């Protein structure tokens, strides 16, 4: 009779809600970090719960069967493991006594099995992870071999250091580096550019650069970022990679490596980014999307005074004007939206009694339709309805500050949603924001559960490491921004991990608490979390979407306009007026000739383009000349073009409008557009598209405006401080606590400076600017920081005074960043089939020769066996026939190429002279037995061994080996090239690209790839015009200006070569925060407006804050809807592939 | 506490050589400004501590009487080692050894204790 | 930034002329404390005479007397890190023809290091009457001129041709 109300009590709402409290609760108390002294007996009553659950289970099942059809559900395994655990930890317990404690944290995902449909939402990701198997096989393979390349390139380059020339004591330098270990001898000794942790990087070659006057280049010491950052031994470079592909602080590799290897590796940095970053994130995206997708059709599939109140009620209900009165409140609402947008920190006080004035009227107003509408509504009636409850609710926190803090105030703006109804588009935001709690709540619930998890497990193991010893990872022995010493701080790392920001934490962690531990914590966080994010993501994308000679003459005109050899020839003096800009830079005083042969070729370009633009007039006819774009587009180019000239011969013309026109000659590049077909049918897809992005991006725009309005009221003018200018921190603020103080200071010192952040909430634009700096995550910590740290509008910051601004981060990442983003990919994509449904079903990123030419290539598809061969007669010769054809000859093959690719693998910077001559000695083995098997597979297959693509291949890979062993001999004989020996034994990688030959899961998405290569062509060749005009205009207005952060010797607009390596930086948004500081000062003592600059004639290192503001965030947006457009490409051409 | 490993018991014969084997572990990387060991000698629980070794920038050995010159430094410091040696121990080296270790940056002072106790 | 730029080699008499000497350190950054010294010889001797001396911010002329009185400084103002040292002639006369030698003796500063560079600019100017135009400048004038005419010339052969083409074509019909 137990077992009767065992099962009783076991199957009922009462019990389940019951254990779903205590486990919230255990969840709850899991956060504390500290537990005092009494919380013992609180987790003594959550085990026994636990215990008395399971055992109430185990009486309801087994019953002396062996606890059988209870351990056959997987998850009452969890439930037993930690019971054990717990009463290990009261009974006799290891030393690991913090280890296991950590192992209490799967009681968190005891929810998962409590709460309904959770255990079915972690189903569906257990199957997603499943498809994306291969695609993990194909990226681990890519960074493998891309790792290989980067460690053969720049293996013990990042050790490059300037070291010091005149040694005094008749020290040497292995004598200084066996006695030196703090960081100030160091300093003492190598270069340190004042204010790094590291040593500055140097180098050998002419362009990467550059060692002061009294130090010279040498590799000696320990790699940048406490030695994490490298491609010294294999397992480095791996990890330099997969940053590169996840571009998790890139640009720092980026620069580092073009800093210490030389500036031509941009080429490397290309490759990489652009085929395993780029394509390799955009497969995982296109395999997680046609696994979930599949999921879901498969799912429905297989599912499917009383009279005058009564007058004045029919009065009111009358003067309510149904078709105009709504009209007014939505009118209303907008103005009270861009009366509350019109604040900032400096206001007069006419200014804010204005704004005050005003949003009382406005509130007045608001009550007054509220209560109106009550009356009329009947107040049940009246609260049918969701809107008006939300109304209710609205004007209820907005009537509780008139006559009785900042985020209540900060409420009203939430009425701009009302603007839905009316708007499709804003309707469409809101339903994703719902379908995020609705539909999907249970996948929300999931990743919520995930993310805390993950910070309560990295917290139990870090944060007493981090407090241990944080002087190893901060010098003042403090804890440093971004800790896991708390709960709250240990999210915010999980969070910036689930945004792409792992490794800068990563390093610390590592430092603090054991590179295993960390390495292990970290990735799992970011497969885990990054996989359930984007399945969120793509669920909510998803369900949302689902004599009459003048006529001679016209004739001769036309034929001569339309003839191939006009065309051409215009397209060569396009390219040739286009290319002449890249030589106008901060070095043209020197090559004084080719300046003069420019300045020539200059009229020469605009004569021809003057004649060019009249033989086409006299050709078609001003009607279809000017209703034609690309002829309004070259029309007003050479417009500008020959006003620029008439200004200049004729004199007297050098003055302001001119030279500020004179800067346009860097659209000359867009007369390209109209002549080369790739980039016209891109930019046909792209205006086509433009409509869609207006609307969304005026949905975004509002969103944004609610988020910026809350933001300026939150830190309108709190982001001062008075760093001392010398090393640029901030004053302890137990001294200077305001600005009245810090005033005093400047007087009595010169080095402080009560200074601001330049991208702050000071204004509805500038909250803007740093709103799109949070959403693309470029930029967006040194404005947390002060944010947090902000107290008043003229008081100095505190450390994380605030602290809890963070979550304002996080709320506007989540809304504003991933749905806007997710509403913004959804509708591209959306617009971009409709493109293509219209276009007959064509692809919309491809000519008609790269359409004949991607049908050639997709018949290569084939899945016909082809006849094998024809056997030999001879006996011997059919021997070794059957030897090579022989399935256990290609695996052993096989098996060698990857033991080949082990041998590559455990080289490594710094090896012995032994180490280095049996790696030697077993990669020339290597290659013989491989030219062996070749030569072998040739004497049986004489004359049709090469039909086949592979092998020819295998034979391309055995030759270029061949002449890779041959010129290394070569050089050792007669020449001295260490990059040239670099770049040739870079051949040997061929034979390990050879194991794709197998591999038909890497076949097929290889082969994805080669078929999206058109498209992206015809994407690249748009964005390298783009990225000329803009490299262009970089070089005409940021060169000269201030090397601040981000603008370095190294990398800047001065010369084309630094603007278009800045310029690539940024195409995947990466540090453009920073390139934009230095541009973004002015106003001395943040620059100097009369600089001289010794070689030139122009002065001021100050930029123009209005262009290069609109200079970053148009290229930023042009760049976001290229890659968005290659996203397209990529995934359209694997879903193809996919099917077939 | 600091995590120090050392014998609580070590039993040597008379005539042998003793080895005194502790274990100092500490985040950080040892400094020699920076790093300091010291190790005392009691002949019984209550009995004054007599210190005979001393890191401070290198090995100090204060040649005690009581030891002759038969105490050796016997261990790397840099690899948490702070091991001494006694060579040829005599029955009135039984007693109580302390290896104390305090290591900047770190506050704390590592202790381990040593009971020696010579056979026959 | 500084850009390297070498100094006319002809000075037109009895006018002005500024002689260039732009030396730059390979690091921005870093900051130096710069003098410098110039040497002249005139054509036609085998010597080397020091001129003028600039310093901390005074510039100190020599007792020779070819440039007493006519030269001035024109590099950098205040900075003590000069990093573009060129004097400028006043009046030049035909004794302002030889080789000259820009002496920039810097002298770095670092965390505890002190380096003493020298860098030694050679210019040679020669002085004359009237200011030759550039022979890249006066070719690549004709050679546009050519570019212009012989464009223009093919544009309108291929538009003749053309013309008889399509004339022959309507008189056919
Ligand atoms: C981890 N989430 C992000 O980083 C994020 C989310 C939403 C918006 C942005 N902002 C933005 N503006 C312009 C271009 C651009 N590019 C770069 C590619 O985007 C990414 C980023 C990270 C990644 F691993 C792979 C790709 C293709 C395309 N991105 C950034
Ligand atoms: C700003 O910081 C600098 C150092 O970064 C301070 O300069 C120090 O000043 C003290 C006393 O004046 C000297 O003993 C130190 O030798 C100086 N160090 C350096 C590196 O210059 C400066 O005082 C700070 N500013 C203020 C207002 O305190
Ligand atoms: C800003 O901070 C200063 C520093 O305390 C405040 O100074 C007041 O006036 C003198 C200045 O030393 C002090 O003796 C007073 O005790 C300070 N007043 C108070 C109430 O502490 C100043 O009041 C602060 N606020 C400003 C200037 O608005
Ligand atoms: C190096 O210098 C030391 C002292 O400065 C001197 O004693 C020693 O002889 C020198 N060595 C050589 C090889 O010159
Ligand atoms: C410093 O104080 C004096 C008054 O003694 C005042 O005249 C001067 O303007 C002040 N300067 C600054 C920079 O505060
Ligand atoms: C220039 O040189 C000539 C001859 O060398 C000399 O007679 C004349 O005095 C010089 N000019 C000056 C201003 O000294
Ligand atoms: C050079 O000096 C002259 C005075 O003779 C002055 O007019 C000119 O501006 C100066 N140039 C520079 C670059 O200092
Ligand atoms: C140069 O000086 C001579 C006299 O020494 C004088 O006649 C002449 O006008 C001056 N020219 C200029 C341009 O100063
Ligand atoms: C070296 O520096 C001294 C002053 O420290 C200076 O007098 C001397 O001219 C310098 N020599 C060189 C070659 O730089």
């Amino acid at each position: 009779p137990l077992r009767r109300i065992s099962i009783k009590i076991l199957v009922h709402s009462l019990f389940s809600m019951l254990i779903m409290c205590t486990i919230l609760t255990n969840c709850i108390f899991m956060t504390m970090n500290n537990p005092p002294d009494w919380t013992k007996n609180v987790e003594y009553t959550f085990t026994g719960i636990y215990t008395f659950e399971s055992l109430v289970k185990i009486l309801a099942r087994g019953f002396c069967v062996g606890e059988f059809t209870f351990l056959r559900d997987p998850w009452n395994w969890l439930d037993f493991v930690v019971i054990v655990f717990a009463y290990l930890t009261e009974f006799v317990n290891l030393g690991n006594v913090s280890a296991l404690r950590t192992f209490r944290v799967l009681r968190a995902l005891k929810t998962i099995s409590v709460i309904p449909g959770l255990k079915t939402i972690v189903g569906a990701l257990i199957q997603s992870v499943k498809k994306l198997s291969d695609v993990m096989i194909l990226t681990v393979f890519c960074l493998s071999v891309f790792a290989l390349i980067g460690l053969q390139l720049f293996m013990g380059n990042l050790k490059h250091k300037c070291f010091r020339n005149s040694l005094e004591n008749n020290e040497t330098l292995e004598s200084i580096m066996n006695t030196l270990e703090s960081e100030e001898d160091f300093r003492k000794y190598f270069y340190y550019l004042e204010g790094s942790k590291d040593a500055l990087l140097c180098g050998f070659s002419t362009d990467s650069g550059q060692c002061p006057e009294g130090y010279t280049c040498v590799k000696i010491g320990r790699n940048p970022d406490y030695g994490y950052t490298s491609f010294d031994t294999f397992s480095w470079a791996f990890l330099a990679l997969f940053r590169l592909m996840t571009q998790d602080y890139w640009e720092n590799l980026y620069q580092q490596t073009l800093r210490a290897a030389g500036k031509t590796y941009m080429i490397f940095f290309v490759v990489v980014i652009f085929l395993g970053s780029f394509y390799l994130i955009n497969l995982i995206l296109a395999v997680v999307a046609m696994a979930y997708e599949e999921q879901n059709q498969a799912n429905i599939e297989e599912a499917k005074c009383s009279p005058y109140w009564i007058k004045f009620k029919k009065c009111i209900y009358f003067i309510v004007m149904d078709p105009f009165v709504d009209l007014a409140i939505t009118i209303c609402i907008v103005l009270n939206t861009l009366f509350m947008a019109m604040e900032h920190h400096p206001m007069t006080e006419e200014f804010k009694n204005v704004l005050a004035i005003g949003n009382l009227v406005f509130t007045g107003i608001f009550a007054a339709e509220m209560v109106l509408k009550l009356i009329a509504m009947d107040p049940y009636e009246y609260f049918q309805v969701g809107w008006n409850i939300f109304d209710s609710l609205i004007v209820t926190l907005s009537l509780v500050e008139l006559f009785l803090l900042s985020v209540l105030r900060s409420f009203r703006l939430l009425r701009v949603f009302k603007l839905a109804k009316s708007w499709p588009t804003l309707n469409m935001l809101i339903k994703i924001i719902g379908n995020s709690v609705g539909a999907l709540g249970n996948l929300t619930l999931v990743l919520a559960i995930i993310v805390f998890i993950f910070a309560v497990v990295g917290m139990q193991l870090f944060g007493k490491s981090y407090k241990e010893c944080v002087c190893k990872i901060n010098d003042d022995c403090t804890l440093p921004r971004w800790h896991m010493n708390d709960f709250f701080h240990s999210f915010l790392i999980v969070f910036r991990v689930l945004c792409g920001e792992w490794i800068e934490t990563m390093w610390d962690c590592m430092e603090v608490a054991g590179q295993a531990m960390c390495l292990i914590v970290y990735m799992m966080v970011m497969v885990i979390g990054n996989l359930v994010v984007l399945n969120l993501f793509l669920a909510l994308l998803l369900s949302s979407f689902s004599g009459k000679i003048w006529w001679n003459i016209r004739k001769t005109c036309y034929k001569i306009v339309e003839h191939s050899w006009f065309e051409s020839f215009i397209v060569l003096m396009i390219l040739l007026s286009s290319g002449a800009l890249a030589f106008e830079d901060i070095y043209i005083e020197r090559k004084k000739t080719i300046k003069i042969i420019l300045e020539y070729a200059d009229k020469i370009f605009t004569y021809i383009f003057i004649l060019e633009m009249l033989l086409k007039w006299i050709a078609y006819g001003y009607k279809t000349y000017f209703t034609n774009a690309w002829c309004w587009l070259d029309f007003l180019i050479v417009d500008v073009s020959l006003v620029t000239l008439v200004a200049n011969t004729l004199g007297y013309s050098d003055l302001g409008p001119i030279k500020s026109l004179r800067t346009l000659r860097a659209l000359r590049p867009l007369r390209a557009l109209s002549r080369f077909e790739g980039m016209r049918v891109v930019v046909n897809a792209l205006i086509g598209a433009i409509p869609s992005i207006m609307n969304v991006l005026l949905v975004c725009l509002i969103f944004w405006l609610i988020f910026s309005i809350m933001g300026v009221n939150l830190f309108a003018g709190k982001f001062y401080e008075c760093i001392n200018t010398t090393d640029g921190s901030r004053f302890p603020a137990s001294q200077v606590p305001n600005r009245s103080e810090c005033f005093a200071l400047m007087n009595v010192s010169q080095n402080v400076r009560w200074k601001n952040l330049k991208v702050n909430f000071d204004n509805v634009g500038l909250g803007y600017l740093s709103l799109l700096q949070v959403a693309t995550f470029k930029g967006w910590t040194i404005i947390m920081y002060a944010a947090v740290d902000s107290v008043n509008v003229d008081k100095q910051p505190k450390y994380e005074y605030s602290l809890y601004m963070y979550i304002y981060f996080v709320v506007f990442i989540i809304f504003g960043s991933f749905f806007t983003l997710n509403l913004f990919i959804g509708v591209i994509i959306d617009n971009f089939n409709q493109q293509k449904k219209k276009l007959g079903g064509q692809d919309i990123f491809m000519t008609e020769e790269q359409k004949k030419y991607y049908n050639a290539m997709k018949k290569l598809g084939s899945k016909k066996p082809q006849k094998p061969i024809p056997r030999p007669g001879n006996k011997i010769q059919g021997c070794i026939f059957d030897l090579v054809t022989n399935q256990a000859f290609d695996i052993s093959i096989m098996v060698l190429i990857c033991l080949n690719m082990v041998t590559m693998m455990v080289e490594k910077e710094g090896q012995s002279q032994h180490m280095t001559e049996v790696l030697y000695w077993i990669n020339v083995v290597f290659i013989i037995l491989f030219t062996g098997e070749c030569v072998l597979k040739l004497i049986s297959l004489r004359h049709y061994y090469f039909t086949v693509g592979w092998n020819i291949f295998d034979f391309v890979v055995v030759i270029i080996s061949i002449v890779g062993m041959f010129l290394a001999d070569l050089i050792e004989t007669y020449f001295v090239s260490p990059t040239l020996f670099r770049v040739i034994r870079l051949a040997r990688i061929g034979r390990i690209l050879r194991l794709v030959k197998g591999a038909k899961g890497i076949r097929t998405l290889l082969f994805a790839l080669m078929m999206s290569l058109p498209a992206l062509f015809n994407i690249g060749l748009l964005l390298f015009l783009v990225m000329f005009i803009y490299a262009i205009f970089g070089m005409s207005n940021f060169a000269y200006v201030k090397k601040e952060d981000g603008i370095n010797d190294m990398f800047n607009f001065e010369t084309f070569g630094n603007s278009m390596i800045c310029l690539f930086q940024i195409t995947t948004s990466a540090g453009w925060d920073g390139l934009l500081a230095p541009i973004l000062n002015s106003k001395p003592p943040d620059c100097d407006p009369k600089k001289v600059h010794p070689g030139s004639s122009v002065e001021g290192d100050c930029g123009n804050p209005s262009v290069g503001i609109f200079y970053f965030v148009s290229y930023i947006i042009i760049s976001f809807l290229v890659v968005v457009n290659m996203y397209i490409a990529v995934i359209l051409e694997n879903f193809s592939v996919a099917t077939e | 506490s600091m995590e120090v490993t050392v014998p609580a018991t070590l039993n040597v014969l008379n005539g042998s050589d003793a080895r005194l084997p502790c274990t100092f572990n500490s985040c950080y990387t040892v400094n020699h400004k920076q790093f300091s060991l010291n190790w005392t000698y009691q002949e019984c629980n209550n009995c004054s501590e007599e210190m005979f070794l001393q890191f401070r920038m290198k090995i100090i050995n204060l040649k005690l009487e009581r030891f002759q010159d038969r105490v050796e430094f016997s261990g790397n410091p840099s690899k948490y080692d702070v091991s001494v040696m006694l060579r040829n121990v005599q029955p009135e080296d039984e007693g109580i050894y302390n290896c104390y270790i305090m290591n900047p940056p770190d506050r704390h002072r590592g202790h381990g204790k040593i009971h020696l106790q010579v056979l026959m | 930034g500084c850009v390297e730029v070498d100094s006319e080699t002809e000075a037109v008499y009895g006018m002005t002329f500024k002689i260039l000497c732009i030396s730059c350190k390979r690091r921005s950054e870093t900051n130096a404390e710069t003098f410098t010294e110039w040497t002249f010889r005139q054509k036609g001797t085998e010597e080397f005479v020091k001129i003028l001396r600039y310093e901390n911010e005074v510039l100190q002329l020599e007792e020779d007397e070819r440039f007493e009185g006519r030269v001035v400084w024109n590099g950098s103002r205040g900075t003590k890190d000069l990093q573009d040292l060129s004097i400028f002639i006043t009046n030049v006369t035909y004794n302002h023809s030889g080789d000259y030698e820009c002496h920039v003796y810097r002298l770095l500063f670092f965390e505890n290091y002190e380096h003493n560079t020298s860098v030694v600019k050679k210019i040679h100017i020669e002085v004359v009457d009237k200011a030759n135009r550039d022979m890249a400048s006066i070719v690549s004038e004709i050679m546009m001129y050519v570019l212009i005419v012989v464009l223009t010339i093919w544009l309108v052969a291929e538009m003749i041709y053309c013309y008889k083409k399509i004339a022959a074509a309507t008189e056919t019909a």
